[PDB]
């Protein structure tokens, strides 16, 4: 899920490292 | 933290000095030091752990995830070893699963967090990073499973109350979700003073009208959670200038704005084509954000990337904004459609960042009963005209006309983004 409109999800950004 | 088994303790003289390199900043010497330990003393459990610290060291002085790949492994390693002791057990797992999260390597990170578990059955500050791991992974249900697990045991845990309450919250179970998110952030506890707790501790107070909700933001914004009471994103650039409302030339955005404006019937008539004759590519709003009613978008671009199946819908509104790149390469916004039927009220809520601003063209206004509040101010949309507000401020809508409201949202940075903060933001 992501964070379009709100701020609904644990986290909203992708982890990737460095 | 006793780290060393008993042959440790007979070559703590030349770990320390491997160890004393490391903590010197001699990373490259620390990592060949702890390497030839290894190879002498390839059962050494701080060995291996000294050679797994220096490699997360080098990964983070190099910048590189493959290094990093290289101490998750060596910090296995060390679990594999014989004769390791229980706290360097622990915190070779630990670590190793942190920096597997790091990396976004989320199932090998759940892979450690449930060998942990297993390891240290009564460790309730395991279960609870086990719980985290599902969250990461989108697993609210087995996550949700594991908190219920702690709570049994240790029904106080308030990290376990406010991550069960905001999946209480998640899954709609509002009143139910305030006591947990309430009583953890009152506990405490290291790990509930997080600005989501306090996010989404006052909205659940605000869907069931308990005025308690904005002392809560007020004490969020006191500890230094949100920017105000007002403005309560969590993914932010501090310093941008934030008003809840802003005219085109203070964005700079006039060019864009005139030409959504001159070309607005375009944008319309193939919004409305898409309703008669490709009504699917509007999807329901999907984020709980209605407490009633029919609110569907149509989605161009998402997080920076055009979405080339929904441009061939509207390839005309597509093309004319490919012009455009402070919206369409804005990677925290969208570009959509968004379609609002009569009877419906959207809760009062904020987006995610305050690193964009949020266009609205107005496409099909029905004459009554469609506004938007923003902070403490309603407006309302017009046929043809942009209205421009900062989603990260709390904002409300309501459809109560007697037809269909549609307009086109334009997302674009905030202004005061400089080029290079637009190009390494992490996209939303
Ligand atoms: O009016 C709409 O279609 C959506 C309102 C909203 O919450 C937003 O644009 O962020
Ligand atoms: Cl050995
Ligand atoms: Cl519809
Ligand atoms: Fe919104």
């Amino acid at each position: 899920g992501k964070c379009k409109n709100g701020l609904g999800e644990y986290t909203c950004t992708s982890l990737e490292g460095f | 933290p006793k780290l060393l088994n008993k042959f440790d303790k007979t070559i703590k003289a030349e770990l320390d000095a491997a160890e004393k390199l490391r903590k010197r900043g001699k990373i490259e010497e620390a990592v060949n030091a702890f390497k030839e330990l290894v190879r002498k003393y390839p059962q050494s459990p701080r060995a291996r752990y000294g050679k797994a610290q220096c490699e997360d060291d080098l990964a983070e002085k190099r910048r590189s995830n493959e290094v990093l790949r290289g101490a998750i492994e060596t910090y296995q390693e060390v679990a594999s070893l014989p004769d390791v002791p229980a706290d360097l057990l622990k915190l070779s797992l630990k670590r190793r699963s942190d920096r597997q999260q790091f990396l976004g390597h989320m199932r090998g990170s759940l892979l450690t967090l449930q060998r942990l578990v297993q390891l240290f059955p009564n460790d309730t500050s395991l279960k609870n990073d086990l719980g985290v791991g599902y969250l990461l992974i989108g697993d609210n249900d087995n996550a949700k499973k594991v908190y219920e697990e702690v709570l049994s045991v240790t029904p106080n845990d308030g990290f376990a109350k406010v991550h069960y309450g905001f999946i209480l919250k998640a899954q709609n179970k509002i009143a139910e979700s305030i006591p947990y998110l309430k009583e953890g952030i009152e506990s405490g506890d290291p790990g509930t003073d997080d600005g989501r707790f306090y996010f989404h501790l006052g909205d659940a107070m605000q869907r069931v009208g308990n005025k308690e909700a904005y002392k809560w933001y007020e004490l969020g914004h006191k500890r230094g959670h949100f920017a105000s009471v007002w403005q309560r994103s969590l993914y932010n650039v501090n310093g941008l200038k934030a008003q809840p409302w802003w005219t085109p030339k203070e964005t700079g955005y006039t060019e864009l704005v005139k030409s959504l404006e001159r070309n607005w019937k375009l944008i319309r008539d193939e919004g409305l084509a898409v309703m008669d004759k490709a009504k699917g590519l509007f999807l329901p709003e999907d984020e709980n954000l209605r407490e009633k009613g029919d609110w569907s978008q149509f989605t161009l671009w998402q997080q920076g990337r055009r979405n080339e199946n929904a441009c061939k819908g509207a390839p005309k509104t597509c093309t004319l904004l490919e012009k455009f790149p402070e919206t369409t390469g804005c990677r925290r916004g969208q570009i959509k459609y968004s379609i609002m039927h009569p009877g419906t009220h959207v809760w009062p809520h904020t987006g995610p960042t305050n690193c964009r601003l949020r266009m609205h063209l107005g496409l099909v206004i029905p004459k009554e009963g469609c506004k938007i509040r923003c902070a403490n101010e309603t407006k309302t949309w017009e046929e043809g005209k942009v209205l421009i507000f900062d989603d990260s401020f709390e904002h409300e809508v309501w459809q109560d006309a007697s037809s269909f409201r549609l307009i086109f949202i334009v997302d674009v940075w905030h202004p005061e983004l400089t080029p290079q903060q637009r190009r390494s933001l992490p996209a939303i």
